[PDB]
């Protein structure tokens, strides 16, 4: 069998166990964390996809960012972001956290989570729903299914 | 003429709704669940 | 009028006692919980089947904004700046000129979609029925760019949805 | 043919402590009014194996450790021990036939607290140590009761062998003269592999001492603890819960005592579900106040009532 045949099957192995496997690790600053518990209640239960509902932060796989990021907590949350293990993805839920929303000319909010650390997905709304949490999560999802890896290896 | 037509109550009102706690009472007495356990005990040694 | 909760004085004759010893040995009101654990394993949970199946929701409900067409063609919007002053993110910037048949028209709008709390101001404010939050709610994007609407994004999501919201507005403006 | 049959014994119990994540997942779940697991695999069942490939291929940390030699030891001195505690259950034939059975599997149960101090000296955090000692400590004291219950038992069945605790049940289950100790054997071994309501490590907002470690790492420890469950519910239905031995179809044994063993496994997940934590001077309180003279009351009991019956079991 070829090589390019054999890379990208274990592609598609390691990727289908990374994104049914997120257990992710919320950061729950605002009211956006309480639509992030409504995910993982009996309605929608995110714990069915294989999404967790508790993760510590180096067990984790992808960090949500629920809640208005302030002046005061941006180092806390670069810390935490630099000791996950890789491979790490960053969601950014809310208009507080995409932009700062309804505080984005306040002195004492960051305007946006973004610049303080990589962001892999934006889901808007203030809050957004629980259905539409859980709809940037199997976006992320298929995001990760679309990661080559491997067959960008075996090319170098 | 079209009457008012707004969200209202039924005519006469809703049916009651309960609210006192129901925590209700099952099981043995003590005496008992003392005797049933000796018993068993004593089943158990012959 | 108010009420004791935890005012109660405990019996102590030989019965109640020897209940409470048979309370406190044999552990009778943890196997209580027990069997209520019990009960919920074998009813029928709540999940629903996403995204095969959908939460409910109402007319009401405030998802993406969008501009609006007359029935004609002709955009709703005359740049009246109404839902520019009441928003109170100050997501929303519009510029206006006459166009070249001579009418009120915007040549700039957009909407911050992370600025915006999602509030529906903007559509209270507004005289004509342009600007509406639509009831999609599934847009989330991969890019933060992605999410600053201009006034081209904003008339594809309304002739997109054209059909769910006139249906919706049908269903709701008499209680506005 | 015996090399064979190590592999026979070894390669399921990992199975069986991967598909109880499953299993603990979805009876969560329902006893909490949803589903778990049921997208990857029909019915969740290959949720286990994106798990196991997800922690394998996921970097490790692997901090700036005081020692990095205790880092290593510890999880390969958990897991070893978890699968040797394995070796001499009659099942109902054991792999290993030993005559002090039932005390092999003590002295080797107690070895288990060094891998949960020698993780807290390779974190080289401070409080992380704090938690080792209050899990240390929790363990020790709580195998007081293990040893002495047991020593009760066995008066009632004459020998340390395990399979000889099959023939003293051959006419009526233990769990009918000595109830009082199954009840305290019963929560002294959920203390022993801090299970809730006795998972302190695991319960946030008081502390756990396994936080340093990520990936495959941190895998060989869930895997030793969850098989440690599973031997100690074995060894709770062995103990009281006697099944009935036919030399002819050994086939009968084997499905009537997993069967039980997998009863006692949910009850595990079932209390899990019900109550809430204790508090860390609360567990200790239960043992050295609590069980520990009810322990030794019975244990003189036990000792004297086969006397005044003539009922003293044969020592062969
Ligand atoms: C014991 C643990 C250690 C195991 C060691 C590794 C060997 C185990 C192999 C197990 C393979 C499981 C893969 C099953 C994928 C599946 O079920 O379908 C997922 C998906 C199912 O669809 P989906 O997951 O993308 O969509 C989910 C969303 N809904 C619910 C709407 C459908 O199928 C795929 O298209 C993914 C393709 C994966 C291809 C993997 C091929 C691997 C071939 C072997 C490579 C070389 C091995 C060395
Ligand atoms: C799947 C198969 C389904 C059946 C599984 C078994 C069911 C076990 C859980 C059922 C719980 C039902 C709830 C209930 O009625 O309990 C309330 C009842 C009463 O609760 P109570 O606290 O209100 O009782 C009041 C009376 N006094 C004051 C005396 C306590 O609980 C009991 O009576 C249980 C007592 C026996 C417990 C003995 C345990 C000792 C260990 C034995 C080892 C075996
Ligand atoms: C090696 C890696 C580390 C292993 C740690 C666990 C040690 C295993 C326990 C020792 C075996 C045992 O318990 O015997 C009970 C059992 C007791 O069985 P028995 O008392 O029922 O008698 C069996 C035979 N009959 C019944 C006929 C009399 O011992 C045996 O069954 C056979 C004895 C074999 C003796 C060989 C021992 C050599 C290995 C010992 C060195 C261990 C080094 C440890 C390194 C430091 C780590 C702590
Ligand atoms: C209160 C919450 C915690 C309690 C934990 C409860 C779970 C532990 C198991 C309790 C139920 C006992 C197991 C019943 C299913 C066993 C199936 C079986 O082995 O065959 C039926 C067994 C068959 O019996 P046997 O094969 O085990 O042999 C009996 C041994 N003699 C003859 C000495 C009595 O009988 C039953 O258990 C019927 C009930
Ligand atoms: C004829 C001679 C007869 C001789 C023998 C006579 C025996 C008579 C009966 C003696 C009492 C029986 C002992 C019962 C054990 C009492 C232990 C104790 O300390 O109780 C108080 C203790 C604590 O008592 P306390 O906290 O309420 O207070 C103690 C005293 N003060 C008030 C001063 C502090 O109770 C507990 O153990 C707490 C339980 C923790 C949660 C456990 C979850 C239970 C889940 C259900 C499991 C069911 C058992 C499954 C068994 C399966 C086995 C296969
Ligand atoms: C464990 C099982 C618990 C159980 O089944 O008890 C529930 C039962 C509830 O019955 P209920 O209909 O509510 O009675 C109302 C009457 N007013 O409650 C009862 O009816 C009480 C019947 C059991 C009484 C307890 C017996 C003594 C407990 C100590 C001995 C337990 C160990 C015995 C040996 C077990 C070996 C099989
Ligand atoms: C305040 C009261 C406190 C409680 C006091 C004690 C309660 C009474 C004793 C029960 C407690 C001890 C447990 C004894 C277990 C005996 C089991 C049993 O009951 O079986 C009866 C059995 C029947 O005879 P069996 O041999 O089976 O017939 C067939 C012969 N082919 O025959 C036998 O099993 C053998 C006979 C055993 C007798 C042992 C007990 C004798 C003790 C003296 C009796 C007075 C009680 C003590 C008084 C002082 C208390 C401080
Ligand atoms: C035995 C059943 C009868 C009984 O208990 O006595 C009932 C009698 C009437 O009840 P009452 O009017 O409330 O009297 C108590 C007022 N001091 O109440 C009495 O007055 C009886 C005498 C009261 C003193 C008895 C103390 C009993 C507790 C002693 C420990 C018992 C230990 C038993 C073993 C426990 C392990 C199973
Ligand atoms: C005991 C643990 C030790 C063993 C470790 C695990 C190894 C044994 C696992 C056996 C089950 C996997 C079967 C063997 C691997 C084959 C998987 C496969 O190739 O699926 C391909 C198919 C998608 O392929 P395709 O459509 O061509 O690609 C499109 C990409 N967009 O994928 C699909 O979507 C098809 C849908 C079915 C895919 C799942 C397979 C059926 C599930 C069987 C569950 C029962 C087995 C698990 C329980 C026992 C534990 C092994
Ligand atoms: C029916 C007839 C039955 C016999 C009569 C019943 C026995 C009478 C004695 C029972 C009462 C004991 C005295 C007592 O009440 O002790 C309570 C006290 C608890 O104090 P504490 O918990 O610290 O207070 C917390 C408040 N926030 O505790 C203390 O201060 C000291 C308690 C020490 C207990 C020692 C336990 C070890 C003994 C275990 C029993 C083994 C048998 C002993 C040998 C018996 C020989 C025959
Ligand atoms: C030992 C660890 C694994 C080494 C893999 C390896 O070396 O696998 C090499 C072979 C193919 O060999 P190649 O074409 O020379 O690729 C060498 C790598 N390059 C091209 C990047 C230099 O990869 C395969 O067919 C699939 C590997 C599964
Ligand atoms: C394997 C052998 C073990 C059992 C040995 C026999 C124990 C005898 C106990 C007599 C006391 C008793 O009451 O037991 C019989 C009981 C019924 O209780 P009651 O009398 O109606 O309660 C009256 C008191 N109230 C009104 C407070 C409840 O029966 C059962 O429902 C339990 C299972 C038997
Ligand atoms: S985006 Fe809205 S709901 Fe979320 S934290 Fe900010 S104000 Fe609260
Ligand atoms: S919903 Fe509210 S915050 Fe968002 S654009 Fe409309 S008026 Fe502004
Ligand atoms: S309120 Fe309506 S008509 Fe006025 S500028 Fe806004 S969208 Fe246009």
């Amino acid at each position: 069998s070829r090589g390019e045949y054999v890379v990208a099957k274990l592609d598609d192995l390691i990727n289908w166990a990374r994104r049914s496997s997120l257990w992710p690790m919320t950061f729950g600053l605002a009211c956006c964390a309480v639509e992030m518990m409504h995910m993982a209640a009996p309605r929608y239960d995110m714990d069915r996809f294989g999404v967790v509902f508790r993760a510590s932060p180096r067990q984790s796989d992808v960090m949500i960012v629920a809640g208005t990021l302030t002046n005061k907590m941006a180092p806390a949350l670069r810390k935490v972001y630099d000791q996950m293990p890789e491979p790490r993805y960053v969601v950014s839920m809310g208009s507080c956290a995409n932009g700062g929303g309804y505080y984005h000319y306040s002195y004492s909010v960051v305007r946006g989570c973004d610049r303080i650390v990589p962001v892999d997905i934006y889901v808007p709304g203030c809050p957004p729903t629980a259905e539409a949490l859980l709809y940037g999560i199997l976006q992320l999802q298929k995001k990760i299914k679309r990661e080559k890896r491997l067959r960008i290896w075996y090319r170098r | 003429a079209s009457k008012v037509k707004q969200d209202m109550p039924p005519v006469g009102g809703y049916g009651p709704i309960d609210y006192k706690r129901n925590l209700p009472r099952r099981g043995l007495s003590g005496y008992s669940m003392f005797a049933v356990g000796i018993g068993a005990l004593l089943f158990g040694y012959w | 009028t108010y009420k004791y909760v935890n005012l109660r004085e405990p019996s102590m004759d030989m019965k109640s006692v020897t209940d409470r010893a048979a309370q406190t040995l044999l552990w009778t009101e943890l196997i209580r919980g027990l069997g209520m654990t019990l009960s919920y394993l074998f009813r029928e949970p709540a999940t629903i089947n996403y995204p095969f199946e959908k939460g409910p929701l109402s007319p009401r409900f405030r998802g993406e904004h969008a501009l609006r067409r007359y029935p004609s063609g002709e955009e709703r919007c005359i740049a009246c700046k109404l839902c520019e002053a009441v928003c109170p993110a100050q997501a929303i910037t519009i510029e206006a000129e006459p166009r070249a048949d001579g009418s009120r028209r915007t040549t700039r709008y957009d909407i911050d979609m992370t600025k915006c709390i999602y509030c529906g101001f903007c559509q209270e404010a507004c005289p004509v029925d342009a600007i509406v939050e639509g009831p999609n709610f599934e847009f989330s994007t991969e890019t933060h760019e992605e999410l600053l609407y201009n006034k081209e994004k904003l008339l594809n999501n309304g002739d997109k949805w054209e059909a769910e919201i006139a249906a919706n507005i049908q269903a709701d403006y008499l209680y506005r | 043919m015996f090399m064979i049959n190590i592999l026979m014994l070894i390669i399921p119990i990992l199975l069986a402590v991967a598909f109880l994540t499953l299993v603990e997942r979805k009876v969560l779940g329902y006893m909490q009014l949803r589903k778990g697991p049921n997208v990857v695999g029909p019915y969740g069942l290959l949720q286990p194996i994106a798990d196991a490939i997800k922690l394998f291929i996921k970097e490790p940390l692997r901090p700036a450790t005081s020692s990095a030699s205790m880092f290593i030891l510890a999880p390969i001195m958990a897991l070893g021990l978890a699968l040797t505690m394995w070796i001499p259950l009659p099942m109902p034939y054991p792999l290993i036939n030993m005559n002090l059975g039932v005390l092999f599997m003590l002295a080797m149960s107690s070895l288990a607290v060094y891998s949960i101090l020698w993780s807290g000296w390779a974190s080289n955090s401070k409080y992380a140590l704090i938690g080792a000692l209050r899990a240390v400590a929790q363990t020790i004291s709580y195998e007081v009761t293990l040893a002495i219950i047991l020593l009760s038992v066995l008066l009632m069945s004459g020998s340390f062998t395990l399979s000889t605790l099959i023939t003293t049940q051959e006419q009526m289950w233990l769990i009918l003269p000595a109830w009082p100790l199954a009840m305290m054997w019963f929560i002294s071994t959920l203390a022993e592999t801090n299970r809730a309501p006795f998972d302190l490590t695991e319960g946030e907002s008081e502390l756990g001492f396994n936080v340093e470690y990520a990936a495959g790492p941190f895998a060989l420890f869930f895997m030793a603890e969850y098989a440690n469950i599973i031997m100690m519910n074995i060894f709770t239905a062995i103990l009281f819960l006697g099944t009935s031995h036919n030399p002819h179809m050994p086939e009968l044994y084997t499905i009537n005592f997993t069967i039980k063993s997998l009863l006692l496994t949910m009850s595990f997940l079932w209390i899990r579900a019900s109550y809430p934590r204790f508090r860390y001077d609360q567990l200790m309180h239960l043992l050295w106040k609590n069980f520990l003279p009810l322990t030794l009351a019975l244990c003189m009991w036990h000792v004297s009532l086969p006397i005044l019956t003539s009922g003293i079991p044969p020592q062969t």
